[PDB]
DNA sequence: CTAATAGATTAGAGCCGTCA
RNA sequence: UGACGGCUCUAAUCUAUUAGU
C-alpha cells in the first residue's frame, strides 16, 4: 500500500533520483493463460510503450521534452489542494503549494513552493488567517529573487470556494497595488449531453456560458487529429466558478485550457483536469507518507 | 437561444524555434530543446531481472510498430528521437537479497514486512551511492 | 523530366517484398540506362531495412552493390548516409525547418481540423411549466403529535418551526383520523410561490434560501409520489432507489423498434434511471441512467464486484447514439401524457414537466463522416 | 569588511557560509543536473 | 449542554478496460 | 508503484427545525 510512498519518502532525504518498474510490464510474453484466459496483454498497443517510458526516463537525467510558450510575460500563476492525514486527532491539514510560472527573460521556472502548514480544525478546511500570510509572502519573495524585481500580475487557482477573512488577510500581504485573484475549479457535475446525429460525442473545446461569473468546459470529446474519442462512453464536463476578483472570463477559460497537455509523467494528447491540482494531488501523498522531514527539496525530479 | 461557444487549441514551443500540437511528432522531426546525453544508470533485484532489462534495453534500439498508425505516432528510436545514447553495457548492479526470509508462514502484519523490504533497499542504494566511484544517474527497482 | 533531365543520385530501397513490384523494377531499369548513358561517378545508392531479408538473397541484379545497413539503428544509417553524401561534393543549401514544417502540415491536413457547419445537440434536463401561485403553512401546536416523524405520511408534509409546510389543503387528512375539518382554516397562512421562485420574498423568520431548499425536498417528494405508482419497481441503492422494469411487463419486451431488456453471460439486463431536482438556472430535473442485472426477473446477484464487471462487459459496446435513443425512449414512455407529465403533489393540484428534452445548437464542427 | 581588522576567523566563516549555502540553494533548487564546480576566488 | 431528521459540499479506495 | 478514464462502496462537517439543561 504505501511501498512506493515510504521508499521514496525516506529516500528523500538523500537527493537521489530512482525509477520503479514492474515486472509484469517487462515480462508479458511467459503470464499468458492460466487455463484459457490470458493474464494479460500489451499487443494492440505495445509501440506505444516506448513512448511511455523514455521521455520521463530522460526526464529523470536532466531532459526537458517539450515546454510552453504561450504566456504573457510578467505574470503568476500557483496553485492548491489540501489533503487528509488523520494521523492522531483525525486532522485535516496538510496543504501542499503546487506550482510557480515564472519568465526570467527567457526561461520557464517550473520549482514550486512546499511546506504542510498545519490547522487545528479537522473538517473544516480552510485556513487560519495566520499560515496564508506566509504562504503568498513565499511567492513572494521567490518571484523577487527569481525577476530582480516585483512582480506585477497574480493568478491563483483552488478546489474549493473560502470565507472573506482569509481572502481578506491575502488582500492584506498584497505589495503595491497588484491585482489578485483566485479561482475554483471543481472536478465532477452533472451536466451530461449528448449528439442529436450520428454516433460520435461533443467535439472537444466546447463551452456553455450560463453567467458572467460561472462557465463550464469539455476536454474529453475526440480531436479530428486522433479521430477518436477520449473517453470510451460520453463525457463528464468541468464546470468553473470564479469566486472573487476582477478576472475576464475567456482570457482565464483558455489559460487554464492550455495547461493540460504539461503531463510530464505521459505522453497523451489530452488530459482532463489541467496539470496544477493532480499535480499537487500527487506531491501530496508523498510528504504524508512521513513526517519526520524537515525542509524537503522544491525540485520535482525527486518527487516524481 | 442559448449557444455553444467554442474554444480551439493551443500551440507549444520546440527546438529550432518550431512549433506544433501534438507534441510526439514534433520530437520525432525537431527534438528537445537542451542537450545531455549522459544515461549512466543503475539497478537493483534478481538475475532473471538483469537478463530480462537486459534484452528490453537493447531491444527499444529498433523500432516498434503499433497496431494502428492512425492513432499513435511512431516510434523509430530513441537515437532516433533524442539524440541521447543509452545501451545495455554500461550499468552498475547490485546484487539483491535472495533467501528472503519472508514466505507464507510469516505473514502477519504485513506493515513489518514492507518496513523490512524498504530498509534493505534503501540501505543498499545509499551505500551503493556513497562508497562506490563510479557516477550513476537514475536507479530502477524491479519486483514481482 | 525528372530521372534522365533533373537527377543527380538514386536511393533505391531493398524491402522484404520489393522485389515483387514491377514498377520498382521498371524504374530501376530506367536508372540502370542512364546510367549506361552517362558514366560519370555514381547513381545507385541501396539501403536495406529488414531482418529477413538476408545480405545474399538480395535482388538479383543488385547484388554486384553493397548496402549501408539500417537493421540496427536507424540514427547511425543516416548519419553515414549524410556524410556520405557531403563527400560526393554535392551541391549545398542552408537548413529551413519551417520548409519541413509547413510540408508535414499540408500533406496531412484533410480529413481532419474543424468545419463552420452549424449542428445540434440535446440536453438531459426538462423545465417545469406549471405551479400554483401560491402554498399554504399551517400549525396550531395540537394538530399533530409531536413525536412521529414524517416519512410516515405520503402526502406533502414536513414539520417546521410554526408553518408547517404543506402543499395540499391543510384539512385533506380525513382518510385515517377525524377532526381535520374542525380546525379552522380561516388561521391559515400563505405564501406566493411566484414572488418566493423570483426571490424578492424575504423576511425575518423565512430567508430565499430555505424555502426554496424546502420547495425543493417538496418537488422531490411529489416526483418519488408520481413516481411510485408508474408499476416500475426500485432496487436498494446507495443514493435512492433505482426504478427499473421488467421483461414482458411491456408488450413482448419491445416498445417502438427498441429493445431495453436483453440477455448477457446468462443474466437478464434492464435499462433503469434516477431522477431528482435542481433549480438555479431553471427549474428542471437531473435524470442519469445505469443498467441492473438479473438472474430471472425475481433476484440480483449480492457480489458488487462482479456485478461491475458484468455491467462494464456489457456496457463495453453502447455508444452516443444507442444511448441517446434509449434515453429518450424510456423518458417517453414514461411521460404519462402525449405531451408532458403530471405530478398530482395535491389533493388535486398537480405540477407539469415537459416531456420533451432541452436543445442547443452548435456553429462549429469537424469531418462527420469518419465512418470508423 | 575589506580588512581582516575585525576577525579574520570570522571573514573565513561568512565567507565560506556564503559560499556553501549559495551551493546548497543552487543543487536543492534548480533543475539542470551538473557534476563539477569550478570555483574561482578573488 | 447532548442526540434524529434533511439538503448541499468534501475525500479515500478499489475494479475493468484501453475503441466495437 | 508503464497512465488514462469510467463506475461502485464508504466516511465526515456546514446549514433550519425538534426532543433531552
Ligand atoms: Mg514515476
Amino acid at each position: 500500500a504505501q511501498f512506493h510512498d515510504q521508499l521514496k519518502a525516506r529516500l528523500l532525504e538523500h537527493t537521489i533520483p530512482t525509477q520503479i518498474l514492474r515486472e509484469s510490464t517487462l515480462a508479458w510474453r511467459d503470464f499468458k493463460n492460466t487455463f484459457g484466459a490470458p493474464i494479460r496483454d500489451f499487443s494492440k498497443i505495445e509501440g506505444h510503450l516506448a513512448w511511455t517510458i523514455s521521455t520521463a526516463a530522460y526526464y529523470k537525467a536532466g531532459g526537458k521534452p517539450w515546454k510552453l510558450g504561450d504566456i504573457r510575460p510578467g505574470v503568476c500563476y500557483l496553485g492548491l489542494v489540501y489533503k487528509k492525514i488523520e494521523k492522531s486527532k483525525n486532522p485535516q491539514n496538510a496543504c501542499c503549494a503546487a506550482q510557480m510560472f515564472l519568465d526570467n527573460g527567457d526561461g520557464t521556472v517550473f520549482k514550486g513552493e512546499v511546506g504542510p502548514w498545519y490547522n487545528p480544525e479537522k473538517g473544516e478546511y480552510h485556513l487560519k488567517p495566520k499560515e496564508a500570510k506566509a504562504l503568498l509572502t513565499q511567492a513572494l519573495e521567490s518571484y523577487k529573487e527569481q525577476n530582480k524585481s516585483y512582480p506585477k500580475e497574480v493568478f491563483i487557482h483552488a478546489r474549493t470556494r473560502f470565507n472573506d477573512e482569509e481572502w481578506n488577510a491575502f488582500n492584506e500581504v498584497t505589495p503595491k497595488n497588484t491585482n489578485l485573484v483566485g479561482v475554483t475549479i471543481t472536478k465532477s457535475k452533472p451536466l451530461k449531453l449528448y449528439k442529436t446525429e450520428g454516433a460520435f460525442p461533443i467535439m472537444r473545446g466546447n463551452a456553455y456560458i450560463v453567467d458572467e461569473k460561472k462557465a463550464f468546459l469539455w476536454t474529453l470529446g475526440f480531436v479530428p487529429k486522433l479521430q477518436s474519442t477520449l473517453s470510451m462512453e460520453v463525457p463528464n464536463p468541468i464546470f468553473i466558478e470564479i469566486n472573487k476578483g476582477e478576472a475576464e472570463i475567456q482570457q482565464v477559460l483558455k489559460d487554464i485550457l492550455a495547461l493540460t497537455k504539461l503531463n510530464y509523467n505521459a505522453c497523451i494528447y489530452a488530459d482532463g483536469e489541467p496539470v496544477t491540482l493532480r499535480f499537487a494531488n500527487k506531491i501530496g501523498e508523498i510528504l504524508t507518507a512521513s513526517t519526520e522531514i524537515k525542509t524537503p527539496p522544491l525540485a520535482f525530479k525527486y518527487y516524481i | 437561444m442559448k449557444e455553444l461557444i467554442y474554444i480551439e487549441e493551443p500551440s507549444i514551443l520546440f527546438a529550432h524555434g518550431q512549433k506544433c500540437t501534438d507534441p510526439r511528432d514534433g520530437l520525432a522531426l525537431f527534438g528537445p530543446l537542451n542537450q545531455i546525453y549522459g544515461i549512466k544508470s543503475g539497478v537493483v533485484g534478481t538475475q532473471k531481472g538483469l537478463q530480462i532489462f537486459k534484452s528490453y534495453l537493447d531491444k527499444i534500439q529498433k523500432p516498434i510498430y503499433n497496431h494502428n498508425n492512425i492513432t499513435r505516432p511512431m516510434f523509430p528510436g530513441f537515437e532516433a528521437v533524442f539524440g541521447c545514447k543509452w545501451e545495455s553495457q554500461n550499468i552498475v548492479f547490485k546484487e539483491i537479497t535472495d533467501e528472503e526470509i519472508r514466505r507464507y508462514l510469516f505473514n502477519a502484519s504485513t506493515h513489518k514486512r514492507t518496513y523490512d523490504l524498504v530498509t534493505l533497499f534503501n540501505d543498499k542504494i545509499i551505500t551503493a551511492n556513497k562508497n562506490d566511484e563510479e557516477r550513476v544517474d537514475v536507479w530502477f527497482v524491479i519486483v514481482p | 523530366k525528372e530521372i534522365r533531365e533533373n537527377t543527380c543520385k538514386f536511393l533505391i530501397v531493398s524491402s522484404t517484398a520489393g522485389n515483387k513490384r514491377e514498377g520498382v523494377l521498371k524504374e530501376l531499369a530506367v536508372a540502370t540506362k542512364v546510367k549506361k548513358h552517362l558514366q560519370d561517378d555514381m547513381f545507385i545508392i541501396p539501403l536495406a531495412i529488414d531482418e529477413n531479408l538476408s545480405y545474399d538473397d538480395i535482388n538479383i541484379e543488385i547484388v554486384r552493390l553493397n548496402a549501408i545497413d539500417f537493421k540496427k539503428s536507424w540514427a547511425k544509417g543516416l548519419q553515414d548516409l549524410l556524410d556520405a553524401f557531403e563527400k560526393q561534393n554535392v551541391p549545398k543549401k542552408p537548413p529551413d525547418h519551417s520548409k519541413s514544417n509547413l510540408l508535414y502540415q499540408q500533406i496531412f491536413l484533410h480529413d481532419k481540423q474543424a468545419i463552420e457547419k452549424e449542428e445540434t445537440y440535446d440536453s438531459n434536463w426538462f423545465p417545469i411549466i406549471s405551479f400554483p401561485n401560491e402554498l399554504r403553512f399551517h400549525r396550531y401546536d395540537w394538530r399533530l403529535p409531536k413525536q412521529f416523524d414524517v416519512r410516515t405520511l405520503a402526502f406533502p408534509a414536513i414539520r417546521y418551526k410554526e408553518y408547517l409546510c404543506t402543499f395540499a389543503w391543510e384539512y385533506d387528512f380525513i382518510h385515517q383520523l377525524p377532526k381535520t375539518e374542525t380546525y379552522n382554516g380561516q388561521e391559515s397562512i400563505r405564501i406566493s410561490t411566484s414572488d418566493i421562485l423570483s426571490g424578492r420574498y424575504d423576511t425575518d423568520f423565512i430567508r430565499n434560501y430555505e424555502c426554496q431548499r424546502l420547495i425543493v425536498q417538496l418537488i422531490n417528494k411529489a416526483f418519488e409520489l408520481r413516481m411510485k405508482d408508474k408499476n416500475v419497481r426500485e432496487y436498494q441503492m446507495s443514493k435512492t432507489f433505482a426504478y427499473w422494469i421488467e421483461k414482458g411487463k411491456l408488450e413482448k419486451d419491445k416498445f417502438e423498434k427498441i429493445k431495453l431488456v436483453g440477455k448477457q453471460k446468462n443474466k437478464y439486463w434492464h435499462f433503469g434511471i434516477s431522477a431528482a431536482g435542481k433549480l438555479y438556472p431553471s427549474p428542471v430535473l437531473m435524470v442519469s441512467s445505469h443498467i441492473i442485472f438479473t438472474m430471472d426477473g425475481i433476484n440480483l446477484i449480492k457480489s458488487k464486484s462482479i456485478q461491475h464487471s458484468s455491467r462494464r462487459k456489457q456496457g463495453k459496446n453502447w455508444w452516443n447514439d444507442k444511448w441517446r435513443e434509449k434515453l429518450l425512449a424510456f423518458i417517453r414512455f414514461l411521460s404519462d401524457d402525449q405531451n408532458a407529465i403530471y405530478l398530482n403533489v395535491g389533493s388535486e393540484e398537480k405540477i407539469l414537466i415537459s416531456n420533451k428534452p432541452l436543445k442547443f445548437f452548435g456553429k462549429m464542427s469537424y469531418v462527420t463522416p469518419s465512418e470508423v
